[PDB]
């Protein structure tokens, strides 16, 4: 009879849904103070409240949808499914928590994010034109590694400042190449062209609508153009729910932090997203040079791969910066650029070992904790994600959904994402704390026995 | 001190070619890009071709372009334009300028080149003198029927430079013609010989022409 | 790229202040330079890049502006400010200059000194017959000049040149010559120049073949 | 340590200007008044045309806290044509790095740009103004015919700036020839003699530059940051050059001769983009006055636990040997993002210990990222890299943060005292702060006793207030102030000093001063310019051998200072401060001669031995026990004297008596350790000869099982002496004994019974109770009063039955309980009454025959009652006498026990005897 919330639950409606999982609270004078109250489910069933007066909700862990895990990315018509639950029902209690689990396999098919950031220095302006096949072609090698690739563009061309930027000494440097017969552009730091397209096809016109500018001074201004590229997610295309392949193309060795001292720019980087509606750094004038550790958290933070493609004579510096950019990666770029390619579908297999979940639109008052099976059973915790796997090979993380005291009664969606992947598993949570009991009340002074006072949930008050 | 100094104009055939070229000194003519720009007879200035410093690009006007060619020995000091395939369309002063990062900053005095099918002629100089009484007496020379320009005037030699007035020449049908004057003293002429002094550099003739009382 | 100047021309009284603007069809950021030019000289550099003087300009020239509109300002307007501004764009090939601007110098009319001569013995001796008319130092240029033979206006064979203003009194001469066939020139008797001009009425200088 | 930040002098300037980027100090020859100088790259003045030219200002650092600009200039752009620059004063950064020696000011900006007349091109050659008492003077050898990249028309001179002793100036210019950079260094006395206004390309006589490099060194920025120092041996200051995008964007720095620009030393950074030369700075570190080289490096990503690539910031410091082969140490950045070697300066010596030090700057550190300045002394092997203290912004980022250290100079003493300051900028916030030195002294204290060794019999101090004669010694006090630069001449110390500090917290007072007589004496000490140990002496009182029974435990005798504050600092408030490595707890221990014969060895004659207060122990029961324990020490002294006693668990030891005032009171401890059982007091651990301690040991003796005929106890007095430790065991035995009192107890029911009793009738044949008689209840009990429990007893009943030949009681039924049998030779109940449902006068078993029953009692705990009950009727036939009337009577049975077994079969036994008579009256 008597079990916890016969003393913890019976002078609230609410409190007994918060203190026991299996207490239930007739209504409608089913047990009109008889003598127990809440007790177990069972035993008020037993005690005339059989019928649904009970208001009995219970934590619950159920699967909405299910649709199998695939096996390979070239099995199309039922969509190929990187996850295995798709679809979850969870159902809290307050100050509960309920369990499920994420199986997440590397199937030789997750969708690609893929950023073209160029250098736009007058020593590429036949790049530009080789680069008018790719887009449409890169896409399509790497169809055989995904079904589903999207292609971005951007460039950059250092500061537009006074030492970097021939200093517009004479007028003649403000639109240059004037010098030589030719015209080409003015420096303007940071750009953004193209946001990433499913529609590929748009790039090869993209880059055929680019032109070159003139640097005095040979660094490059790569270092913002690829810590914007990695932070503005909302311009560059970045879908949570695909990899992030930053590429970044040159023929020269990047400025650093603090060099942007002989400019006049002393302001810390910040690591911070300064792209307008412009499409264009306008801090480029103002901010220095992210630094490498910057660069590594940022990229990291936010699951950003680096490609470096870059030319053979600058290799050395691009190596020892990758060595302390931790997570990229640095191949050879022809001078034609006609390797990009291959460079990138190969830099895309060496990136691959990595299973990392991000949970979007998480509410304050849940927790999500994760247990995460990297190796045959074993677990490690505290961990999103698991490292040193190949293609084909799985990860199984399991997860702990917990509420904290009583949230509003309102149906949040919590969605839990490999990084990387189109798939993700949306589990739609409530919380029972709120329920048919509380409306069920009407107090009127009697009905308490013999007596004034209220009523409600099955016992006098 | 700057110093550039054209020369090699002069009348061509339509259809013809000529060299022109600018020398030039007080500078580092190796350090600075040149050009020419010409002066169309509108009075309109007109740029025509650019060489670098180095002399590796060259850069011409769309119309020019397939036509002249711009050159430069910086050994010689000296900037070069080879023009054929000429048209009316190029009689301009031509006049060479040095660069500073796009403007002209310094200039020429500029030569003259004529595109046209009228052969050279030499002028003919009549007197201008008043018919058969005050302070001053104004004399003259009209200078006729000359092809190309220029042709200058002067008179008694240059001693007499007060009260000149040249005009500038009139083309009719293929000829020029200019007038000049002069206002001396009435009790200096015919007292003193007032002549007017005509060159004609294209055809290598020069008339020392007397005016004398009707 | 087309680069209209305005005004075409200018007459400023020395003291007054004026301006001169060039327009661009398209942007052309600062690369804007302007030059001027005197009589029988070559242009000359006045500001460069928009508003960079250059090294014996005097503060009175400055330039101003950027993109697609930019102007040059003259102080206190000096008699030796005389002469053909213009404007030339440097941002884009081929190079283009502005139409230009004439500035002319405003001063105290003055009444032409008119003075009329019979052709030579010379020229008749050889066919032909020019009659000639001097028209010296007035002010302000706009004149008009009149031939009339034997009272009959005549305008075929008449040729007119004007002097540019003079550098040290900024007056104007023409020099306005008839010329006919010496067989037609012994047809007629009176031959006038007719010169009107503000400051009067005619001026009016003559010639008799009979006298 | 001694930096405070409670009261720095707070400069600042118009918003927006960026103070703080270069700051410097000024004192020229002309005047005791000295000025603090504070650069302002974007600040707006005067000069018509020219906007964000920047500016350098001088404040008087005694309150006045307004700061001034420099009159460098007044004019705007240098003309050529009118109102074209044939220099560009704007956008400039002027303040950007700034620098002086005694009246000349030397500020520079490194964006200056020129026109040259050669080509219409601005470069970025970078200048400086100097200002020489009230003359100015352009420097710019950076400007040149060599006009463009390739040249030194992009020299940036500017960026970094220092001047050599006597007055060679060192103009950083990273921009030249293609960003390789140049070191530009002349004489400011040419500068200022040979400068002609109208010439912008003056060469000078003694000009010296880093020649042009291979293209292997292009971007490599030579002049980002310099310092000199004598690095080539003596002669004049070498110059130190930071190149940190040399070694492939490792960083270089250079040190080049100073009368020739030609590499003397090159060193390296570790890793790339760290920016090895961004703060270069040089001082004699260890006090053996030659300049070492710090090289900053802010960028540094170091290794965390985790593997973690960590922005934290390097120095990596480089100390000079005679041989040239510099000796390696790295300081590091502690925080992530806090960028460490963006500045290093001088601070000289902090503490005024005879070491040049240094003070770091990590300018984007703190939660709230306002900077942090690490400072630390300087040793004779290196830098003590852990800061004593830090300076930290007090602002809050506008926008920017205000990089606090970001620039920074030190090592002048600004007010009266000679521990020199430090000048943090704080460009981010327009500002700079002097954050001001106090003195520090380094006190060594000394504290030493003559008679450290003690004999209470040396009865030779008079005590001031008895006709009695003392054993005491000499504590004696030392002091020396010492301290460098300018602290008071005379110190004001504040000294306790303490006796006996290990007893005095709740044990007895060993020892006490004479004069004062009590264990402590102060005194205000007056030490003045430092090496003069002047002292005091204390005369100490041991206390009386009649009442203090310590002999071995040392007497401790400890100082105690204080540094005074207000009656030591100076007339600005600059109190000293004493060495953060010098201690304020000075000890000697003093002991005594614990006896130990006229060989000073211990030769101890421990012996014990007991009397018992009680002497039986009963079985059954906890029967308390208490023994007196008598230690005795009859030869030498001991150490770590105890009482240890071997006790049966059986035996609960309670604790030493405190009810007797003639026994010690003795601390006492139990345990059972290693298979034992014992009781422990403490007799005092240093023990003198002749010490008599006599404690009561009480246990409570439970043994309530068939145990043995006494109770042992063994017992030795003993210590951790060198000879003789443990006395001879006296074993001490209390008898065992069985005391089993049984009281006898009983009662009838009714104490009395009347004869006409309604209805009662006689019957030839009686049945039921009504036709025999009342019914009696006679209680017979055996209650054992003694502890001990028994197995055997016996209950012997006399009923009386047979008057005469007349039946009197008839009994009913023997109701018993306990472990209790009965026996009976007679008939019970012969009358069958089937009731259930419940010599005269004295009829004794002496009278009437009784029935003879014997109860046998079985084993009884303590406490418990074996009871017998016989219910019997009264038979009316007996009673009611038909010869004469009738007569009062008095029934009487006699119940008698005898116990007669023990389970304590090794103890002696008594049989346990009485008896009870119980009777009613029948009237």
């Amino acid at each position: 009879g008597p079990n916890i919330c016969t003393t913890r639950g019976v002078s609230s409606c609410q409190q007994c849904l918060a203190v026991s999982p299996m207490c239930a609270w007739c209504s409608d004078e089913a047990l009109p103070l008889g003598s127990p109250r809440c007790d177990l489910k069972e035993n008020l069933l037993k005690d005339n409240c059989a019928p649904e007066s009970i208001e009995f909700p219970v934590s619950e862990a159920r699967v909405l949808e299910d649709r199998p895990l695939s096996d390979k990315g070239s099995g199309d018509s039922s969509q190929v499914t990187q996850v295995s639950p798709q679809r979850i029902a969870l159902r809290l209690r307050p100050d509960d928590s309920k369990n499920f689990s994420i199986q997440v396999r590397q199937v030789e098919d997750y969708p690609v994010d893929i950023y073209y950031l160029m250098d736009l220095s007058y020593s590429m302006k036949d790049d530009l034109w080789s680069i008018q096949n790719l887009g449409t072609k890169l896409a399509t090698q790497m169809r055989k590694l995904t079904s589903n690739l999207r292609i971005g563009f951007g460039a950059f061309v250092d500061k537009p400042v006074s030492p970097y930027m021939y200093i517009s000494p004479p007028e003649a440097l403000e639109n240059p190449c004037y010098d030589m017969k030719t015209t080409c552009l003015p420096m303007f730091g940071y750009k953004h062209v193209l946001t990433l397209t499913d529609q590929v096809t748009r790039f090869n016109e993209e880059v055929k609508k680019q032109s070159v500018s003139r640097n005095r001074d040979a660094p490059e201004g790569g270092f913002d153009a690829i810590m914007q590229a990695t932070v503005c997610d909302e311009k560059i295309g970045w879908r949570n729910d695909a990899s992030h392949l930053l590429v970044f193309t040159t023929d020269a060795k990047t400025h650093i932090a603090l060099d942007g001292r002989l400019a006049g720019i002393v302001q810390p980087n910040d690591g911070q997203c300064h792209v307008g509606s412009d499409n264009h750094y306008s801090a480029s004038t103002t901010m220095d040079y992210p630094s490498l550790g910057l660069m590594t958290e940022k990229l990291s933070q936010k699951n950003i791969n680096l490609i470096f493609a870059v030319t053979e004579n600058v290799v050395n510096l691009y190596q020892n910066y990758s060595e302390l950019i931790p997570g990229t990666t640095v191949g050879v770029l022809s001078m034609d650029s006609s390797n990009v390619l291959q460079l990138i579908v190969d830099a895309y297999g060496k990136i691959r070992s990595k299973v990392e979940l991000e949970v979007r639109d998480l509410p304050e008052e849940l927790s999500l904790s994760f247990n995460a099976t990297c190796l045959n059973n074993e677990v490690i915790p505290g961990l999103k994600s698991c490292m040193g796997l190949k293609i084909g090979d799985t990860v199984s993380f399991s997860i702990e959904a917990k509420v904290r005291g009583c949230p509003q009664e309102k149906e949040k969606s919590f969605t839990i994402k490999p990084v990387g992947f189109k798939d993700s598993l949306i589990v739609q949570v409530t919380f029972d704390c709120d329920c048919a009991c509380q409306a069920q009340a009407e107090p009127n002074s009697h009905r308490c026995n013999n007596g004034n006072g209220t009523f409600e949930c099955g016992v006098c008050r | 001190e700057v110093q550039l100094e054209e020369s090699g104009g002069g009348l061509v055939k339509p259809g013809g070619s000529l060299k022109l070229s600018c020398a030039a000194s007080g500078f580092a003519f190796s350090s600075y890009d040149m050009s020419w720009v010409r002066q169309i007879p509108e009075k309109r200035l007109e740029w025509v071709a650019k060489v670098s410093s180095g002399g590796g690009s060259t850069y011409y006007l769309d119309t020019v372009q397939g036509r002249f060619t711009i050159s430069r020995d910086n050994a010689k000091n000296t900037l070069y334009l080879q023009m054929s395939s000429l048209n009316s369309e190029d009689t301009a002063m031509y006049y060479c300028a040095r660069h500073n990062y796009g403007s002209f900053a310094y200039w020429g005095q500029g030569t003259l080149v004529t595109v046209s099918a009228a052969k050279t002629t030499p002028p003919s100089v009549y007197p201008l003198a008043p018919g058969s009484t005050n302070s001053m007496v104004t004399l003259g020379c009209l200078v006729k029927g000359y092809f190309p320009e220029p042709v200058t005037v002067t008179w008694n030699s240059g001693s007499l430079s007060s009260g000149v007035h040249t005009f500038p020449a009139v083309l009719q049908s293929d000829l020029y013609t200019l007038s000049s004057s002069v206002t001396v003293p009435s009790s200096t002429w015919p007292s003193e010989t007032v002549t007017c002094n005509v060159a004609h550099p294209a055809s290598s003739t020069k008339v020392d022409k007397k005016i004398v009382p009707r | 790229l087309v680069m209209t100047q305005t005004p075409a021309t200018l007459s400023v009284t020395p003291g007054d202040s004026v301006s001169l603007s060039c327009r661009a069809s398209q942007s052309i950021s600062n690369h804007l330079h302007w030059y001027q030019q005197k009589s029988h000289e070559s242009p000359r550099l006045l500001i460069k890049y928009a508003s960079q003087s250059i090294s014996g300009i005097p503060s009175r020239f400055s330039g101003s502006g950027s993109g697609t509109d930019f102007t040059l300002s003259i102080n206190s307007v000096e008699t030796e400010d005389f002469g053909m501004y213009f404007c030339q764009q440097s941002n884009s090939w081929p190079h283009t200059f502005g139409g230009g601007t004439k500035l002319e110098i405003k001063r105290a009319d003055a009444a032409p000194t008119v003075s009329i001569f019979p052709p030579s013995s010379e020229q008749l001796t050889s066919g032909g017959a020019s009659v000639v008319c001097f028209l010296n130092n007035f002010y302000p240029k706009d004149i008009n000049v009149k031939w009339k033979i034997d009272g009959s206006e005549r305008q075929n064979g008449v040729l007119n040149s004007w002097t540019d203003q003079d550098s040290k009194d900024s007056t104007y001469s023409m020099s306005s010559t008839l010329t006919l066939t010496k067989d037609e020139y012994e047809r007629h008797n009176s031959y006038t120049c007719e010169a009107t001009h503000k400051t009067s009425s005619p001026i009016v200088k003559s010639f008799n073949r009979n006298e | 340590f001694n930096l405070d930040v409670d009261s720095p002098a707070e400069y600042s300037g118009p918003e927006g200007s960026y103070f703080g980027f270069a700051v410097d100090f000024f004192v020229p020859s002309a005047s005791s008044r000295m000025f603090l100088l504070v650069g302002a790259p974007k600040a707006n003045t005067t000069q018509p045309g020219i906007v964000e030219g920047g500016q350098v200002l001088k404040c008087d650092w005694s309150s006045t806290r307004r700061c001034q600009p420099i009159e460098f200039d007044a004019t705007g752009n240098r003309d050529y044509a009118k109102d074209d620059p044939l220099e560009f004063k704007s956008h400039q950064w002027f303040g950007a790095s700034v620098r002086s020696k005694q009246d000349k000011i030397l500020a520079c900006a490194p964006l200056y740009h020129w026109r040259t007349e050669m080509k219409q091109e601005r470069e970025p050659v970078g200048t400086c103004f100097l200002q020489d008492g009230t003359k100015t003077v352009e420097y710019a050898p950076c400007r040149s015919q060599d006009i463009d990249a390739d040249g030194q028309g992009f020299c940036q001179g500017g960026f970094s700036i220092d001047f050599t002793k006597a007055d060679r100036v060192l103009l950083g210019g990273p921009g030249s020839f293609y960003w390789q950079g140049q070191l530009i260094s002349d004489q400011v006395a040419e500068i200022v003699s040979k400068y002609d206004p109208n010439v912008y390309s003056i060469k000078y006589n003694n000009q010296l530059a880093t020649r042009t490099a291979q293209a292997i060194f292009d971007d490599s920025y030579l002049g980002y940051s310099v310092a000199v120092g004598d690095f080539n041996g003596d002669g004049i200051d070498d110059f130190v050059s930071g190149v940190p995008r040399a070694a492939r964007t490792l960083g270089m720095v250079y040190i080049y001769d100073g009368k020739n620009m030609s590499s003397l030393y090159n060193f390296t950074g570790e890793q790339m983009a760290a920016y090895f030369g961004f703060s270069v700075a040089a001082t004699d570190i260890n006090g053996d006055d030659y300049a070492d080289v710090f090289i900053g490096a802010p960028l540094f990503m170091d290794r965390g636990s985790d593997g973690k690539l960590q922005e934290v910031g390097q120095v990596s410091v480089s100390l000079q040997r005679a041989s040239g082969d510099f000796q390696t140490t790295k300081l590091n950045g502690f925080e992530v993002f806090a960028r460490f070697g963006s500045a290093i300066a001088p601070l000289g010596d902090l503490d005024q210990d005879g070491f040049n030090d240094i003070a770091i700057a990590a300018p984007y550190g703190g939660e709230d990222k306002k900077g942090i300045v690490y400072i630390f002394n300087g040793r004779s092997t290196g830098l003590n890299a852990v800061p004593s203290q830090i300076l930290e912004g007090q602002w809050a980022a506008r926008s920017m943060p205000p990089s606090f250290g970001y620039s920074m100079k030190g090592a002048t003493d600004i007010d009266k005292n000679g521990y020199p300051d430090l000048i943090v900028g704080a460009f981010g916030v327009d500002r700079a702060i002097l954050y001001r030195a106090r003195p520090v002294i380094t006190v060594n204290a000394g504290l030493e006793v003559y008679p450290s060794i003690l004999n209470q019999d040396n009865k030779t101090c008079s005590l001031p207030g008895t006709a009695l004669k003392v054993s005491c010694f000499n504590v004696r006090f030392c002091l020396k102030a010492d301290g460098k630069g300018v602290l008071p001449r005379k110190l004001n110390f504040q000294v306790e000093l303490l006796l006996d500090k290990l007893k005095q917290k709740g044990a007895i007072r060993r020892a006490l001063f004479l004069y004062s007589r009590s264990p402590s004496h102060s005194k205000n000490m007056t030490i003045s310019r430092g090496g003069l140990m002047q002292c005091e002496e204390l005369i100490a009182y041991l206390r009386d051998e009649s009442e203090f029974r310590d002999k071995l435990t040392p007497i401790t005798i400890f100082m105690e200072y204080r540094l005074d504050y207000r009656t030591a600092a100076d007339t600005t408030g600059l109190q000293p401060i004493l060495n953060q490595f010098t201690p304020a707890n000075i000890s000697r221990q003093a002991h005594i001669l614990l006896d130990c014969g006229e060989d000073n060895v211990c030769k101890p004659k421990l012996e014990v031995s007991v009397d018992s207060d009680q002497k039986k122990i009963y079985i059954g029961d906890d029967n308390p026990l208490t023994l007196i324990v008598k230690a005795q020490n009859q030869g030498e002294g001991a150490y770590e004297a105890e009482l240890i006693v071997s006790i049966p668990l059986q035996a609960d030891f309670i604790g030493v008596v405190r009810n007797n005032e003639a026994l010690a009171r003795l601390s006492c401890a139990f345990k059972t350790e290693n298979q034992t059982r014992q009781v422990v007091c403490d007799l005092g651990n240093p023990m003198k000869a002749g010490t008599q301690l006599l404690a009561g040991l009480r246990f409570s003796v439970h043994q309530q099982s068939e145990m043995d005929t006494s109770v042992k106890f063994d017992l030795q007095i003993q210590s951790s002496n060198l000879f003789d430790k443990v006395s001879p065991v006296v074993s001490h035995k209390v008898d065992l004994a069985v005391l089993a009192a049984v009281e006898i107890r009983g009662v009838s029911s009714p104490d009395h019974i009347f004869l006409p009793i309604p209805n009662w009738e006689h019957k030839e044949n009686p049945e039921t109770e009504e036709d025999v008689g009342p019914v009696v209840q006679h209680i017979y009990e055996l209650r054992n009063n003694g502890p001990s429990s028994f197995s055997k007893a016996m209950l012997h009943l006399q009923w009386p039955y047979k008057y005469n030949n007349n039946t009197l009681l008839y009994i009913l039924h023997y109701d018993i309980d306990g472990p209790m049998n009965c026996t009976s030779d007679m008939e019970i109940n012969p009358l069958r009454i089937k009731i259930s449902s419940l010599d005269i006068h004295t009829l004794g078993c002496g009278v009437a025959q009784c029935l003879k029953i014997v109860c046998q009692v079985g084993r009884l705990d303590r406490g418990k009652s074996a009871i017998l009950y016989v219910k019997s009727l009264l038979w009316t036939e007996t009673f009611m006498n038909k010869e004469n009337q009738n007569h009062s009577y008095s029934l009487k049975s006699s119940a008698s026990f005898n116990v007669i077994e023990f389970p304590y079969k090794n103890l002696p036994i008594e049989d346990i005897t009485n008896s009870t008579l119980v009777t009613t009256n029948v009237t």
